């Protein structure tokens, strides 16, 4: 089906606590495969998916200096912001980047992504023309004109209709016996009386992969929307996740409640029922 | 400016007493990136605990998994104790085996 | 594999 690429950096200032920590982990879909964090006793990018291993000294040691050199540029990065919004030298302050390609079910590219953060606010991002920039204020306004006069759009550009695509479809081939399976949740519902005239009906999926999921109750073959405590998508550490939703129902009720359950790894759509 | 954690306390097969798995502490939807994770046994500090490299989901928030090994018994109880600069004191969430 | 370092063009 579809798949992406995407590089997550944090880049964070500490004054008063040496120079600002930067981290820059790498996904498949919901499969991190890499690290780097300038912290580490001795910093380097290192594996952390099986099919990367494989990969040669060079690309580790290519990785290892493009974030090295990233590690220098953000400190800059983070000088730089602290200046257009006129802070103080005393405050942590955070810049993040997420970046990255789609790909639909045929392996084409879908579209880019080029997206920065500034203290958890978004702060400029590559337009889907991968041509030009929404910046999200007068700061950024400044990087903006920057990276205007840098041509670095077409650099982006160019490395996610390019680079991006290939090394997304080695990967995905390197990783297809996990990367291109899909692991349907196992799926059960629990009860648990609340009082004497009501209980609990929780759905649960487990063992799923990727993390994609919808998980609804109907009441009648209406969505309970509302009414549905629909807990965040959890990883299990093994690769997989887990998801509940649940909902309080009149006791006796039961019958006229469903669970529909829908995933990539189903031969179909699952409706469950509380069964006593 | 800033975002509370989400927390979740579970593990990672079902639970069954006298059987090893692993606790679990899902941290996430915070900001900034800071954060004290423990888990407890019995209100105690379990030692040695990993967790995930930082990331990010799209809204910018933080989220971090923090595990060990365990064997989940009958009467054994297991928490996962937060602080953040959002809380004013640690938040302690329970592990509930129907969580 | 990651975008290239480039020309490095800081914020």
């Amino acid at each position: 089906g579809s798949h992406s690429m995407r590089y997550f950096y944090t880049a964070m200032s500490r004054p008063g606590r040496g120079e600002p920590r930067f981290i820059a982990v790498g996904y498949v879909d919901d499969t991190q495969f890499v690290r780097f964090d300038s912290d580490a006793a001795s910093p380097r990018t290192e594996p952390r998916a099986p099919w990367i291993e494989q990969e040669g000294p060079e690309y580790w040691d290519r990785n290892t200096q493009i974030f090295k050199t990233n590690t220098q540029t953000y400190r800059e990065s983070l000088r730089n912001l602290r200046g257009y919004y006129n802070q103080s030298e005393a405050g942590s302050h955070i810049i993040q980047r997420m970046y990255g390609c789609d790909l639909g079910p045929d392996g084409r590219l879908l579209r880019g992504h080029d997206q920065s953060a500034y203290d958890g606010k978004d702060y400029i991002a590559l337009n889907e023309d991968l041509s030009s920039w929404t910046a999200a204020d007068t700061a950024a306004q400044i990087t903006q004109r920057k990276w205007e006069a840098a041509r670095v759009a077409e650099q982006r550009r160019a490395y996610l209709e390019g680079l991006c695509v290939e090394w997304l479809r080695r990967y995905l081939e390197n990783g297809k016996e996990t990367l291109q399976r899909a692991d349907p949740p196992k799926t059960h519902v629990t009860h648990h009386p609340v009082s004497d005239h009501e209980a609990t009906l929780r759905c649960w999926a487990l063992g799923f992969y990727p993390a994609e999921i919808t998980l609804t109750w109907q009441r009648d073959g209406e969505d309970q929307t509302q009414d549905t405590e629909l807990v965040e998508t959890r990883p299990a550490g093994d690769r997989t996740f887990q998801k509940w939703a649940a909902v309080v129902v009149p006791s006796g009720e039961e019958q006229r409640y469903t669970c529909h359950v829908q995933h990539e790894g189903l031969p179909k759509p699952l409706t469950l029922r509380w069964e006593p | 400016i800033q975002r509370t954690p989400k927390i979740q306390v579970y593990s990672r097969h079902p639970a069954e007493n006298g059987k090893s798995n692993f606790l679990n502490c899902y941290v996430s939807g915070f900001h900034p990136s800071d954060i004290e994770v423990d888990l407890l046994k019995n209100g105690e500090r379990i030692e040695k605990v990993e967790h995930s490299d930082l990331s990010f989901s799209k809204d910018w928030s933080f989220y971090l998994l923090y595990y060990t090994e365990f064997t989940p018994t009958e009467k054994d109880e297991y928490a996962c104790r937060v602080n953040h600069v959002t809380l004013s004191q640690p938040k302690i969430v329970k592990w509930d085996r129907d969580m | 594999e990651p975008l290239p370092q480039g020309q490095l063009t800081a914020y």
